[PDB]
């Protein structure tokens, strides 16, 4: 049976780096955005809306989850 | 009782379906109360 | 912008149109002239597209239809719930699984037919049934029939909820057409509430409820002293003691600490010994795994926030040089025809329905369910029909749209019209390939039958002579078998004992061993691509050829269903996709039972049978086969003939209801083919000397009497060829499998 | 058993006769095709109309009868 | 209901500034400009009201129910459930079935508040979010009707906070609210 | 157009106060689907049903006819139904039943009042003032009635005790 390494600054900075990294791409490759006001924020993230972000954050759950498990399969992270 | 119901209740198929399952209970019973009667009692 | 708009009252519940037969038809409603009425009423009874011309309207029909379908499928299973917990012999199929043959149904003592009430088991004489409902009831956790009854009351509680919602949305509240052409957000939420829910919550149910109950039972604790499942649920310590993962809680999840699970998600492989089914805890890490899969599949299409898919824009986005405009103009024929989507969903169901009988079959699902011999060939036979049948419908429902839907103007260069401007080569090469697939598979079964009968057996095609290896199902075996360590590491036994492995007995029984392929498997197989490729070359000749041809130039004005164009241009019978589509229902019929002679004939000579003291199994025929499956006059010899016994032997047991049956499907088979081998004319003019015959007695009917349309003779025959055919193998299987396990 | 497979011969050789008999006296005309002498012994059919006109023929009528002859004599 | 506390002029994000949903307003009371995350413009304020005055009825309820629980016992009950305190009485009070009628009824308020937030959608009530009618004594009555909105808005903000940290105190040190 | 009984939920539409016990309570809306009249017969009809088998409950416990064997009410349908005096109570239930089916198509058809059967035996809802007041009671006692022989029978089952028994 694989490893899943119990709760710790790796996997949480491997979690909030998976969020970060899908949110900065949402901004690069989602092509259409709702129709609604945008989050406080001005440059770049200048029409990031609530679901967006939403779907950014998903993505990076799902992204830091499999990172996780697989890098506690190869070791890495364990 | 709708008229309109009445005649569905009429239509050849509701009627076919009702004779012909109260024929069958008709056969059903006597054969239930009379059975293996191969031969009219003489 | 997906939003729910509805229409309110639009159709007044009343019984007016209750007596007005033929209402929904322009030419029906005036009124029966003939007898033709009566038989148009029910061929046009559901073609609501041939009523009006308004999408909406057919659409909330559709809708509405299948509430009333939802509802009695409701009513059908809670009559077998109430049937499990009132006329069965579950209770002692619990307690002696192995002993007991399950049966859910008991007849009346009438005119003798209590002799097919038999000697079932557990005190109980009944009905035996092959439906696998005792395993599924088992596998569910269910030990009682109180348990039954609440599963009866749930299902017509559900009926009822479905005929309600029908009315509901046909009378009160009836969405409109922007409701229903809403493809993204129908298909978001089918994939994941729909699917992914459902496999979640099956999950849990599995995890909380199936688990610990089928735990206890294969530890051989008695129904009675097994606890209750909101027992389980409750005392996290009593679940701690089968699965002790669970005295850690949910924390492992949310850290994603998710080994700690291990005990009861597992990706073990192979069949629980005791039971001879798949793990349990092995079904409970798939469907939490597949509620994963849809929940995210189900977030790819937008509906109201930007992010997402259209799936016009991919459509339109894939095309390439071959292909034109590529797939340019699908997502409008398919949220503007219901039949389109008919036939896709048809052929998926389809191909579903025969994928699933292969799999539960080698991969037993239920506990009990593969050493019950009769449930596993039935359910393997019954899921092949209705896969086969589905197909068939999928090319009658694209002949309809490529009638009815189809619309060049729309349809120009892309993949749909390119089709249609090189059907020609497609149908010649089809039929080149289906006649030299003929010869290769059945004139080597000739040649052997011939070889045989001159005393050549040196000359055959057999694993004794001249040998046609699968090389390719073997080595395909051999990867499955080694797979288990090496391409699955983490896997402790093989997906399925047919590839090859151990065998799985249960009760002194076979459960799976490996199935091994030779020249007869071989030959059976090329056979089975020869009945498809037939099959197809007849549903996709008429689908392609439904609108034109160089014979009929104009076909569509003619239209789906057309009986011919006249005796002219040489003949031009059965011209029609219809007809195309009745004549690969006879092939399909051919194809499926080829295909379930082939599963009983090698299941019972070289899987099924009874394991002695020395490890070694016999099976129920013993290696026949091999040496008899390669020729016409071994199938009709060792399996028919021989096999047939069973059936023919019946009469005065609790099968003699099958030795009926089959005389009565041989009775109706001969019967189609009066239906088949004739014409109206004859019949017509029958018909005109006996009405002769009335007026003579200055009476006859308002409602002229008429033969048969030249389709709806065609149709009756079919359908009477179809049910003697498949009544017949019905009552041969079951008679068969029935007496020898 | 004699008795029962005597009738099934009397069912075969009176729905044979029939369907001769029927084809040799309506070979000539029927109120279908009332005009069937005009177009012969063995036409294929008169077309779609009238409801449909498959096997309208005496010729047919031998054709079905063959197969009940042969059902009979089996 | 002072506009300059609750209303149009006031932001609790200056470099953001007063979103633009229909919450925003000025009409909608506990407004103090507060909405980074933009939910205001993709919920229904009528839902969110609603879910909020619910959040602060049932938290400020549960805080005066802990302080209570510490300060003074009923008799009959620090004898039949035990003498757990907090979550402990929860499970005690479970096992005594205590809890288990709490939901039935809990329940069957609760499906009427189903049918208010529905009527909303439906048949298009004007029932004001969160308002059930409950005013006995009479106090929304007279003129302190929108200073008791604020106030009720403001004193369950300061409770659901108020009772995360009086359970979370619990569950490290074991003690309850009064320590 | 808000309910008088609940405040926030608004007022059902069919139900505009004429009924007796109309206090516009219908937060499920069976009455916008289904024919108040029809579902005001169902209603008296379980009342009625209701208050007669609370009386027969107390009746059944202080007095038992001296031909029938003496036991709880609860067990007396247990014991009834080997009996067969049970089998004679439901046929002619079933009997006045079959014409409560032409009443309720009437009914339907307009032609009478929902639990209207005129049956005033000893003439007292003559004059209409009584006759409101009587029918807003049979309504409120109806309901109350319903809720009280539930509590009855569920209060046997938990304590095997009957219910004059229990109340000491
Ligand atoms: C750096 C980060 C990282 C690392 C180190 C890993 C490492 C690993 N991941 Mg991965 N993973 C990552 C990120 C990472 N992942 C992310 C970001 C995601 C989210 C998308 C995933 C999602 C993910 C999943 C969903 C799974 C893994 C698995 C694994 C482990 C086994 C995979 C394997 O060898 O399968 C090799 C397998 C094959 C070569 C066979 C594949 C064939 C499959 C069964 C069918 C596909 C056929 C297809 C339908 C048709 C073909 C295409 C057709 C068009 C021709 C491996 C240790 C697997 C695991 O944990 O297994 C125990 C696993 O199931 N990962
Ligand atoms: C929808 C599927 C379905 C099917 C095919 C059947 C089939 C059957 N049921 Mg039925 N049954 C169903 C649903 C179904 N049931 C449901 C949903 C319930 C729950 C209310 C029942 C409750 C039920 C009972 C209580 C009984 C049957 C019985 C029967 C058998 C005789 C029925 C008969 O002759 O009636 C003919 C009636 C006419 C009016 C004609 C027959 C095998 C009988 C049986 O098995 O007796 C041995 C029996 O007593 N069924
Ligand atoms: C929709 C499905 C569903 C539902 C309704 C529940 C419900 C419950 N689970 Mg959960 N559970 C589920 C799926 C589900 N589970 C799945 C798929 C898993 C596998 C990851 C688990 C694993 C799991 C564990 C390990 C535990 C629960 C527990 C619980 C209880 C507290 C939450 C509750 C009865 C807790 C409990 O009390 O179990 C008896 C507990 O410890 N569940
Ligand atoms: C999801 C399934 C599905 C749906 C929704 C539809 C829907 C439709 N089909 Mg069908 N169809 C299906 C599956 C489906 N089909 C399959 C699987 C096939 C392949 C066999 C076909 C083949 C097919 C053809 C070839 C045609 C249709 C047509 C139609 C339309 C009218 C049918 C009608 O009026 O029936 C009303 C119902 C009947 C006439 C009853 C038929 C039942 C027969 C008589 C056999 C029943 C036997 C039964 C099982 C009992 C046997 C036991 C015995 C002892 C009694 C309608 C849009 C017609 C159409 O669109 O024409 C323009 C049409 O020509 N369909
Ligand atoms: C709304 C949240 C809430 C919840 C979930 C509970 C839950 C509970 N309270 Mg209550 N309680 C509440 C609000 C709440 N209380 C409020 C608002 C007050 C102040 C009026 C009290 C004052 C109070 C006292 C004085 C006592 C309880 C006690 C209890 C327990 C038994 C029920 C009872 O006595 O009544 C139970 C765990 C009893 C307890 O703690 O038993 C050990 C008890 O004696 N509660
Ligand atoms: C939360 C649930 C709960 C439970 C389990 C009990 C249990 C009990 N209470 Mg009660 N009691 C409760 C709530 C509860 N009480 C509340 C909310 C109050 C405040 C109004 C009281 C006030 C109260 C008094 C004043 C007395 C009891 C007493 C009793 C006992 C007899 C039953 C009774 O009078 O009631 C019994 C141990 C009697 C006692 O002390 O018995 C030990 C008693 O004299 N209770
Ligand atoms: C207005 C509410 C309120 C108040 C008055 C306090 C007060 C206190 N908290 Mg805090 N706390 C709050 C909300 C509040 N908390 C909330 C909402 C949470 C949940 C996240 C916590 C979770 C929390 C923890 C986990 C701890 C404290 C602790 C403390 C103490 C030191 C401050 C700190 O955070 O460290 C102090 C008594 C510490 C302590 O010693 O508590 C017993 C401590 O370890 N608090
Ligand atoms: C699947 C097998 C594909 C065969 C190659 C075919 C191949 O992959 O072509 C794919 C080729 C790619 O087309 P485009 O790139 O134009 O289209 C991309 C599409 O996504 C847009 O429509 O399309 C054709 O040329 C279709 C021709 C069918 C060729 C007809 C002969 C094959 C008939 C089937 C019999 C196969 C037996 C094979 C053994
Ligand atoms: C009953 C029971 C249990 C239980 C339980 C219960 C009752 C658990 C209750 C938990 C609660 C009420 C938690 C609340 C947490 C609040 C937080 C973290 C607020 C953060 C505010 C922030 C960050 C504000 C930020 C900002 C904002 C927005 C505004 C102002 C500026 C600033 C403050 C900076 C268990 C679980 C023990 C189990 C047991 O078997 C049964
Ligand atoms: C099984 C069986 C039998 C039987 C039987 C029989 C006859 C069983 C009968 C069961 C009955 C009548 C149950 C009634 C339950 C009523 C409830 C829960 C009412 C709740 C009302 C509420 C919450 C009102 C709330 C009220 C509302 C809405 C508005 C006003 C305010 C408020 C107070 C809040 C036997 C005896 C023959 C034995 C045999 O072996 C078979
Ligand atoms: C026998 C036969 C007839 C004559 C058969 C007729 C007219 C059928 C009429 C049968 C009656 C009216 C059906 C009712 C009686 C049945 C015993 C009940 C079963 C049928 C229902 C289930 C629908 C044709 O008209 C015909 C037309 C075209 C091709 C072949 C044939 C053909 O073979
Ligand atoms: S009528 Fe009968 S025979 Fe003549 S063409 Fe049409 S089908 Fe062929």
């Amino acid at each position: 049976v694989p490893q899943t390494a119990a709760w710790s600054a790796k996997t949480c900075s491997v979690m909030v780096i998976s969020n970060l990294l899908c949110i900065v791409a949402g901004r690069y490759v989602i092509q259409v955005k709702g129709s609604g006001p945008s989050l406080p924020l001005t440059g770049s993230f200048s029409n990031f809306g609530l679901p967006e972000l939403l779907a950014t954050t998903s993505l990076g759950h799902i992204v830091g989850s499999g990172a996780i498990l697989g890098l506690s399969y190869v070791g890495l992270l364990s | 009782m709708d008229s309109n119901f009445l005649k569905y209740l009429s239509t050849a198929p509701v009627l076919l379906t009702v004779w012909l399952s109260f024929t069958a209970g008709l056969v059903i019973e006597a054969n239930r109360f009379f059975p293996d009667m191969l031969y009219f009692p003489m | 912008k997906v939003s729910i708009t509805v229409d309110k009252d639009p159709v007044a519940t009343s019984f007016e149109k209750w007596a007005q037969p033929g209402h929904f038809s322009r030419t029906l409603a005036k009124g029966p002239k003939t007898t033709t009425w009566i038989w148009n009423l029910h061929a046009d009874a559901h073609d609501f597209d041939s009523h009006t011309s308004s999408l909406e309207d057919i659409s909330r029909k559709i809708f509405s239809a299948h509430f009333g379908q939802l509802s009695i499928i409701f009513l059908w299973l809670s009559g077998m719930y109430f049937h499990g917990a009132r006329f069965s012999n579950y209770s002692a199929w619990l307690s002696n699984p192995t002993a007991v043959k399950p049966s859910a149904q008991v007849v009346w003592p009438i005119v003798g037919q209590e002799v097919l009430n038999g000697d079932v088991g557990g005190g109980f004489q009944g009905v035996q049934i092959t439906s696998g409902f005792f395993q599924i009831w088992r596998a569910s956790g269910i030990t009682s029939e109180v348990e039954l009854y609440w599963c009866a009351l749930a299902g017509l509680l559900m009926s009822g909820l479905m005929i309600f919602a029908g009315w509901f949305h046909y009378h009160k509240a009836a969405p409109k057409l922007e409701w229903f052409q809403n493809a993204e957000s129908m298909l978001n939420h089918h994939l994941s509430g729909l699917l992914g829910l459902g496999c979640l919550s099956w999950a849990g149910h599995q995890i909380h409820v199936s688990l610990p109950i089928n735990k206890l039972l294969d530890a051989g604790v008695a129904p009675q002293e097994i606890p209750l499942p909101h027992e389980f649920l409750v005392n996290r310590d009593l679940m701690a003691q089968l699965y002790p993962s669970f005295s850690k809680g949910l924390v492992p999840f949310f850290t994603l600490n998710w080994s700690e699970y291990s005990d009861f998600l597992t990706f073990k492989g192979g069949l629980n010994p005791v039971t001879g089914g798949l793990w349990l805890s092995d079904t409970a890490h798939h469907h939490l795994a597949l509620a994963v899969l849809f929940i995210v599949a189900g977030h790819m299409y937008r509906t109201n926030w930007g992010i997402g898919h259209s799936m016009k824009e991919i459509l339109e986005a894939h095309k390439g040089p071959f292909t034109g405009e590529g797939h340019k103009g699908l997502y409008e024929v398919l949220i503007t025809s219901w039949h389109a989507q008919l036939s896709i969903n048809l052929a998926m169901l389809g191909s579903l329905s025969i994928i699933i009988a292969h799999h539960m079959y080698a991969m037993p699902p239920y506990p009990y369910i593969a050493t019950d011999y009769p449930t596993q060939l039935s359910l393997f036979t019954h899921h092949m029909w209705i896969g086969g049948f589905c197909v068939c419908g999928a090319a009658a429902h694209a002949g309809i749209f490529m009638v009815r839907d189809y619309n060049p103007a729309q349809n120009y260069n892309n993949l749909l019209d390119r089709v249609i401007r090189h059907r020609d080569a497609i149908i010649s090469h089809l039929n080149w390939i289906c006649i030299f697939l003929g010869f290769h598979s059945f004139g080597l079964y000739i040649h052997n039958d011939t070889m045989r009968a001159l005393g050549r057996t040196q000359d055959m095609f057999s694993d004794t002579a001249i040998q046609l290896k699968p090389v390719f199902a073997q080595w395909v075996q051999n990867i499955h078998t080694v797979a288990p360590g090496n391409t699955t590491p983490n896997a402790l036994a093989t997906a399925s004992y047919a590839f090859g492995g151990n065998v799985v007995s249960v009760g002194n029984k076979v459960a799976m061993m490996p199935i091994s392929l030779g020249t007869a498997d071989f030959m059976v197989h090329h056979i089975h691509a020869f009945t498809i490729h037939v099959t197809v070359l007849i549903l996709l000749k008429g689908v392609l050829f439904s609108r034109n041809s160089r014979l009929i130039p104009d076909k569509a004005n003619l239209g789906f269903r057309f009986p011919c164009d006249g005796p002219g241009r040489g003949g031009t019978c059965q011209s029609s996709a219809w007809d195309s589509v009745f004549l690969g229902l006879f092939w399909m019929y051919n194809c499926i039972s080829v295909v379930i002679f082939h599963f009983s004939w090698k299941m019972q000579s070289d899987v099924w049978g009874t394991v002695q003291a020395d490890n070694t199994v016999t099976h129920i025929t013993g290696g026949n086969f091999a040496q008899s499956a390669i020729t016409i006059n071994g199938w009709l010899r060792d399996f028919l003939w021989a096999q047939a016994s069973q059936v023919i032997q019946s009469y005065g047991s609790s099968l003699s209801a099958y030795g009926l049956i089959f005389l009565g499907a041989h009775f109706i088979w001969a019967f189609s083919l009066m239906f088949l081998f004739s014409g109206r004319g004859y019949w017509q003019e029958l018909i005109e000397s006996v009405v002769w015959a009335h007026n003579k007695l200055n009476f006859a009917p308002a409602i002229q009497p008429r033969a048969l349309s030249i389709t709806q003779g065609r149709a009756v025959g079919l359908a009477h060829y179809l049910l003697g055919g498949i009544g017949t193998t019905w009552a041969f299987f079951l008679a068969r499998i029935i007496s020898v396990g | 058993g004699d008795f029962l497979v005597h009738h099934a011969i009397a069912l075969g050789l009176h729905t044979t006769a029939l369907i001769l008999v029927k084809g040799a006296l309506d070979a000539r005309g029927s109120k279908l095709m009332p005009d069937k002498k005009d177009f012969g012994y063995s036409f294929p059919c008169d077309g779609p109309g009238r409801g449909g006109t498959c096997d309208i023929s005496a010729w047919d009528a031998f054709y079905l009868s063959m197969f009940w002859m042969l059902n009979t004599i089996g | 209901g002072a506009g300059k506390l609750q209303g149009e002029g006031v932001t609790a994000i200056p470099f953001a500034g007063r979103p633009k949903t229909p919450a925003f307003d000025g009409t909608w009371a506990g407004d103090t400009g507060f909405d980074p995350l933009t939910i205001s413009a993709w919920l229904d304020i009528r839902f969110l009201r609603e879910a909020e005055l619910k959040h602060c009825r049932v938290a400020m309820l549960a805080a005066a129910g802990a302080i209570a629980q510490d300060a003074f016992t009923f008799p009959g009950t620090v004898e039949t459930f035990g003498t757990g305190k907090m979550t402990a009485l929860h499970d005690a009070a479970v096992k005594t079935g205590t809890m288990g009628q709490m939901l039935v009824w809990i329940g069957f308020a609760e499906i009427f508040s189903t049918a208010a937030i529905l009527q909303w959608y439906t048949d298009g009530s004007t029932r004001k979010p969160g308002d059930f009618g409950f005013d006995p004594l009479g106090f929304s009555k007279g003129k302190d009707a929108a200073r008791l909105e604020l106030c009720e808005l403001k004193n369950g903000r300061l409770a659901m906070i108020a009772i995360g940290g009086m359970i979370h105190h619990y569950l490290i040190t074991g003690k309850g609210p009064l320590e | 157009d808000f309910s008088a009984a609940v405040p926030f939920l608004k007022r059902p539409s069919n139900l505009d106060g004429t009924l007796a016990g109309d206090v516009g309570f219908d937060p499920l809306g069976f009455s916008d689907v289904f024919d108040l009249r029809v579902l005001r017969e169902a209603e008296l009809k379980h009342g009625r049903f209701a208050m007669l088998a609370v009386l027969g409950f107390l009746v059944q416990e202080v007095y038992t006819f001296p031909f029938f064997p003496k036991m709880a009410p609860v067990d007396a349908h247990d014991y009834f139904v080997t009996q067969g005096g049970g089998s004679q109570i439901i046929f002619w239930i079933s009997f006045v039943e079959i014409f409560g089916v032409v009443a309720l198509f009437e009914l339907i058809q307009g032609k009478r009042d929902a639990g209207d059967f005129a049956f005033d035996p000893l003439g007292l809802g003559k004059d209409e003032a009584t006759l409101a007041r009587y029918k807003v009671a049979e309504i409120k006692h109806a309901r109350l009635a319903m809720i009280a022989i539930g509590g009855f029978i569920h209060q046997f089952w938990v304590t095997k005790q009957t219910v004059l028994e229990q109340l000491g």
